[PDB]
């Protein structure tokens, strides 16, 4: 419910910080706390991902090696440690609850967060970027991916978001099929193992934003480029 | 002034009991059976169905 | 003045057995004796589900096949996917002896109770993630027997003082409560039509009563022992009950009489849970001999055994979907049967 | 296998360790009964032996061992149908008053009928004549039980007649008190009998 | 005579361990942890009396040893094994009663049946690693009576080597398993003749019955420790006197009689464990009993 | 003779 992060300012290339992220309003012991981050005019990116009760933890390829992540239950806060800033880990970092279970509700809540400034792989390639349209009307914005993310089991692992200027990314749909919580019905998804579509028949003035997405079928997480909406 | 009470809420439950219009046994058999026969093929316990449409 | 009303009553109880034995004109043996039979269903244990510490004493299925709640008579309410045997949730109850518990079709409220007289109903859709404590229905004064949800808002709950209560989720308070019994209350099953309902009592009774009037319109009394069993028939016009001197009997709110009649003389162990298939061909009765014993609702014969437990059987259920039925009995195990 | 597979996998096996870790406590302790008609004293034992609600729990810890005793209070007096959720339990734990002659008979009637109960063929029951001053002060019968004029004691009436209506799981006759202080040391000495015998007749050691 | 009663007690050993076994097979009920210890012994008693009647009738019997030099390799450590095995088992079993008559409730744990699968396991692997020095030093070397070969596990190298092998072997096999088991005994029957008097018998005729069987136990506790050590003292001492006499040979009548007498001694150890349960108490006659009369 | 030598069993 209330997520707050710490540890950012002007860092220079070759230190080191200690993001804290304190959370408060649910049980942190039971959900997984995962991090993404959010350069200037870019899209999200996957670091880390760890389970509930610390047994297996998952770092992405391209930050190997510098990051580590670790909860704490007595306190109920995470920590993230990082070494040898590069001139591309200058982005804006957020800490994320997510459960997992049958019917489950991963990447709910996204923290506010903080700026942070220093000195096979899924290509979620989208068909079409930007759509200009006037709220009122009905829209769909279709998206593509490298690999079939549709697994033997069914269920289509994709996650939709939305995040408006100044807010953090929100959530849309779990599967492509069960809408989340708190969100209003006109947003749909549907499409095949490889074709994604994203529908919503009444534009308002405050569900305008950019539309993320990223898949959950392998383990390396890789954040999609988005409905990156230009000019 | 219980006991004469439980008599009247029990004649009185008897009653209404008694006020509905019961059919013959043999039309509700029927209709059962019918039921029963309709969804047959529905049901993959009366008819085990083969682990590829599981 | 009494005696009067009483040898009035009598009378009058006395008609309408007279009336319900003369509109039978054809037992239905003689009807179900020229079709096909089914054979033996031999089922196999497909899921083993062996994550409870203690006895299991009931459980119950929803909408989806995959969701599957379980209680125990140590108070952990455990929710588990019969697909993957992974275990979803698991509510860990301020007591320990559990007699009921039911899943919510909307999988969003759980039922569980027993002897506290209180009703816990808890959340699983929270926002915070855990399970907290929704509702505390109380009231009662009798052990809890059985209790499943109605709907999203009201449910009605059963006790061991005879008497039947409609609870509201969001208010909490006895909006109806039925006359009671003259024995105590064991079962209870719902209509698919959500229209009305049965419940079984301890001196060999079964009433039919409705959600909005509060009065039973059918009383079925052709017992000899104390019913414990008591299952509702998919079609809304009958429903089949278990005593404890190992008779099943399954009987029909049209014609309110006796339709099929299941017991053997090699059996003498009574049975604790029934439940019908997705159809309703046959019956699945939870004997207590280590073992069960599924019966054929047309020709009430013995379609197959299944020896699988080494306990008693404590409750039996099958799936709205008609893809597995799940047994548990004292020995901590609930076993899946396809 | 997914991720989320994998990861509600990991939340199975971290679910199953922490309900292992329940039945160590589980089985750590000793689940016990107490059963008594409204005349019993089970009030005065579970207000002094302490080291709507239909069923009160007492956990209680003494000689390192730990104790939860389960009581009716507020539940009907029939013990037909819901006697069997206490199956299988360590023991069960009667309390009669013997000052009382006119209630005697029930409460020897009660006693039979949870003694001879299908359900609690194998479970011990420890009985307690409570109120042992009152009796002594009250005798110092016959129209109730005339077997007292005939019956002498070995060379203790109530304690025979609770044999002779429990042997007609072996019967534990006792004798307390509302002053008594030393019930929690006997409770704890019958219950390691108790749990010994279990053993016994598991091992095939009888 | 003395091969009739040979053959009569290796039979009725045999045909114990098979119902003993045959029961925790086939029954599939009785299989809790209290019965896992019983299994492991019949199953080592089985294993002892198969692989040493037919060797010991051959060698004494038969003139000419039926199997070549590889036959001194295999056939003999593995006999010692089950022994340990056995002798560690009752040990276990001992301890085990030590777990279930000295401490009744202070042991009462929930992960107990991988525990005990662990120590059983452990006690194979002991026992095989003890023995597997005997298979390696075994070999076929001539003895001057005139002189004759056949499987030994003493070589002929030096006079010190089969000495201390052969105190190791009665240190680990005799003193300290022996003395565990005793000293476990004596406490076990302590605490059964203390808890026989706290019972509350004043007029109850199931307590009557109940102190007699526990000082039934208590004897037959006793009786089974005493023939364990009067049977197991013999077999060790022909051995210890055979192998200090190792640089001779010594094939007296004298001898002879009292190495059958410790061989028949050693062979009622095994041919006496599964009927211990039978003879003692009840509850497990009747399953011995209909194992053997549903076939009749 | 052949007997009289080798194991305890
Ligand atoms: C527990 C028993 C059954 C097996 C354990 C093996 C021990 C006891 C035996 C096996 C081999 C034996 C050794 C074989 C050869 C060595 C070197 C030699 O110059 C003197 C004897 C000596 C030192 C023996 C000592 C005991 C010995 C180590
Ligand atoms: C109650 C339980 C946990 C106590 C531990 C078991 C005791 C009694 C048993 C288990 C293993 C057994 C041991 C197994 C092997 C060792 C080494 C061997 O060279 C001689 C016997 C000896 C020394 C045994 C002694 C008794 C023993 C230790
Ligand atoms: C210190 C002693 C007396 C304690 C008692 C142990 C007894 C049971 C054991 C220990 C040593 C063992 C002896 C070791 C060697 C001697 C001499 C040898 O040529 C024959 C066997 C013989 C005679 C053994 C007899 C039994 C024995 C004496």
């Amino acid at each position: 419910v209330q997520l707050v992060e710490s540890g950012g300012g002007l860092v220079q290339p070759g230190g080191s910080r200690k993001l804290s992220c304190s959370a408060s309003g649910f049980a942190f012991s039971s959900f997984g706390m995962h991090w993404v981050r959010q350069a200037p005019e870019k899209g999200l990116e996957w670091v880390a991902y760890i389970s509930s009760g610390s047994g297996t933890i998952y770092y992405a390829d391209t930050v190997k090696g510098r990051f580590t992540i670790s909860r704490d239950d007595p306190k109920n806060t995470l920590f993230l440690q990082m070494t040898s800033l590069r001139s591309e880990d200058t982005a804006m970092y957020y800490c994320v609850r997510s459960i997992y279970y049958y019917g489950s509700s991963p990447f709910d809540f996204w923290g506010q967060g903080t700026t942070l400034t220093v000195s096979a792989d899924i290509v979620m390639t989208q068909a079409t970027s930007s759509v200009p349209v006037t709220p009122g009307e009905s829209v769909s914005i279709s998206c593509r991916s490298s690999k079939s993310l549709l697994h033997s089991n069914g269920n289509t692992y994709l996650y939709w978001f939305l995040q408006r200027p100044g807010q953090s990314p929100q959530l849309l749909i779990y599967r492509m099929s069960n809408l989340a919580s708190g969100v209003p019905d006109r947003f749909s998804g549907s499409g095949s193992g490889t074709a994604f579509t994203l529908t919503i028949s009444r534009l308002e003035a405050e569900d305008v934003g950019v539309y993320y997405c990223m898949q959950h079928l392998e383990y390396p997480l890789t954040f999609g480029a988005g409905t990156k909406l230009e000019l | 002034t219980a006991s004469i009470a439980q008599a009247r809420k029990l004649v009185e439950q008897l009653k209404m009991e008694a006020n509905i219009d019961r059919i013959k046994v043999s039309k509700a058999a029927a209709d059962l059976m019918a039921y029963c026969e309709a969804h047959a093929k529905e049901d993959p316990l009366l008819t085990p169905v083969p682990a590829s449409e599981n | 003045e009494l005696d009067q009303l009483r040898q009035e009553a009598e009378q009058l109880k006395n008609q309408i057995r007279d009336a319900r034995k003369a509109c039978a004109d054809a037992t239905l043996s003689q009807i179900t004796n020229n079709i096909d039979p089914v054979g033996r269903i031999q089922m196999r244990t497909r899921r083993t589900l062996r994550g409870h510490l203690a006895k299991i004493y009931a459980m119950h299925w929803g909408t989806d096949s995959r969701l599957l709640v379980s209680a125990s008579q140590d108070g952990k309410l455990i929710i588990w996917d019969s697909y993957t045997t992974n275990k979803v949730h698991a509510i860990p109850l301020r007591s320990s002896w559990v007699m009921t518990c039911a899943y919510a079709p909307s999988g969003n409220y759980v039922a569980c109770g027993g002897l506290d007289n209180i009703c816990s109903i808890y959340n699983l859709k929270t926002r915070e993630g855990n399970v907290r404590v929704s509702r505390e229905l109380a009231g009662h004064t009798g052990y809890l027997s059985c209790c499943r949800f109605l709907d999203d808002n009201q449910i009605v709950t059963s006790s061991g003082d005879t008497t039947c209560a409609l609870w509201d989720i969001e208010t909490g308070q006895q909006t109806t409560t039925f006359t009671g019994h003259t024995g105590d209350v064991m079962s209870l099953s719902l209509a698919p039509d959500t229209r009305l309902f049965v419940s079984g009592a301890c001196d060999a009774s079964a009433k039919l009563w409705d959600v909005r009037e509060g009065m039973c319109r059918q009383t079925f009394t052709g017992h000899e022992s104390d019913i414990n069993a008591i299952c509702f028939f998919p079609n809304g016009n009958a429903f089949a009950t278990g005593s404890d001197d190992a008779t099943c009997r399954l009987f029909d709110l049209r014609a309110d009489q006796e339709l099929m009649t299941y017991s053997h003389d090699n059996i003498i162990c009574g049975i604790t849970s029934v439940s019908f298939s997705k159809s309703g061909r046959l019956l699945l009765a939870g004997y207590d001999d280590f073992n069960c014993n599924v019966w054929d609702a047309l020709k009430a014969d013995r379609a197959g055994v299944l020896a699988g437990h080494d306990n008693r059987v404590s409750c039996l259920g099958v799936t709205d979907d008609g893809m597995a039925v799940a047994t548990g009995s004292w020995d901590s195990f609930l076993k899946i049967w396809n | 296998l997914s991720a989320e597979d994998k990861a509600a996998v990991e939340r199975s096996k971290m679910i199953e360790k922490q309900l292992q870790k329940d039945k160590q406590v589980y089985r750590r302790t000793l689940r016990l009964l107490l059963l008594g008609a409204d005349n019993s004293g089970k009030s005065t034992i579970v207000k002094q032996m302490r080291i709507t609600s239909g069923i009160f729990e007492t956990k209680f810890q003494v000689d390192k061992v730990n104790f939860h005793m389960f009581d009716v209070g507020a539940q009907r007096d029939e013990r037909r149908k819901w006697i069997q959720c206490f199956n299988d339990v360590t023991a069960i734990i009667f309390v009669v008053d013997s000052s009382d002659y006119n209630r005697l008979q029930e409460a020897l009637n009660d006693f039979k009928s949870i003694w001879n109960n299908r359900w609690l063929r194998t479970i011990s029951v420890i009985l307690f004549l409570n109120k042992q001053d009152l009796l002594a002060e009250k005798v110092l019968i016959e129209d109730y039980f005339p077997e007292f004029a005939r019956y002498t004691t070995p060379e203790y009436f109530i304690r025979k007649e609770f044999v002779d209506i429990s042997t007609a799981h072996i019967c534990y006759p006792h004798f307390t008190c509302s002053v008594d202080t030393e019930n929690a040391r006997r409770i704890f000495n019958d219950c390691k009998d108790i749990i010994l015998q279990m053993n016994l007749r598991e091992y095939n050691l009888v | 005579v003395i091969p009739a009663v040979y053959g009569v007690i290796i039979l009725i050993g045999l045909i114990g361990n098979i119902t003993l076994i045959k029961i925790f097979c086939t029954v599939k009920s009785m299989r809790n942890v209290p019965n896992l210890f019983i299994s492991s012994l019949a199953l080592g008693d089985l294993l002892l009396l198969i692989t040493c009647a037919p060797v010991d009738a051959s060698r004494y019997l038969a003139d000419r040893w039926l199997f070549g030099r590889i036959g001194c390799k295999l056939i003999p450590f593995i006999q010692l094994t089950s022994v340990g095995v056995s002798v560690f088992t009752q040990t276990a079993l001992s301890a085990d009663r030590y777990k279930a008559i000295v401490r009744p409730m202070d042991i009462q744990a929930s992960h107990a049946l991988m525990k005990i699968c662990l120590k059983a396991a452990f006690i194979w692997i002991i026992s095989m690693l003890l023995a597997i020095p005997e298979a390696v030093f075994s070999d076929l070397h001539p003895f001057h009576e005139q002189t004759f070969i056949s499987c030994a596990p003493y070589p002929h190298s030096n006079e010190l080597h089969p000495k201390i092998h052969s105190m190791a072997s009665f240190l680990v096999f005799y003193v300290i398993p022996l003395s565990i088991i005793s000293v476990y005994y004596y406490f076990i029957a302590k605490n059964l003749i203390q808890s026989a008097y706290n019972l509350p018998v004043e007029g109850n005729i199931h307590v009557k019955k109940q102190i007699e069987s526990r000082k039934r136990l208590a004897k037959t506790v006793l009786v089974f420790v005493g023939l364990f050590a009067f049977c197991w003292l013999p077999n060790h001492v022909i051995y210890l006197y055979r192998s200090y006499h190792y640089s001779e040979v010594d094939t007296s009548m004298l001898h002879f009689v009292t190495s059958i007498c410790a061989r028949l001694l050693a062979f009622t150890n095994s041919c006496v464990n599964p009927f211990a349960l039978y003879l003692l108490s009840k509850s497990f006659r009747k399953q011995f009993n209909t194992q053997l009369l549903c076939c009749q | 003779n052949h007997w009289a030598v080798g194991h305890l069993m």
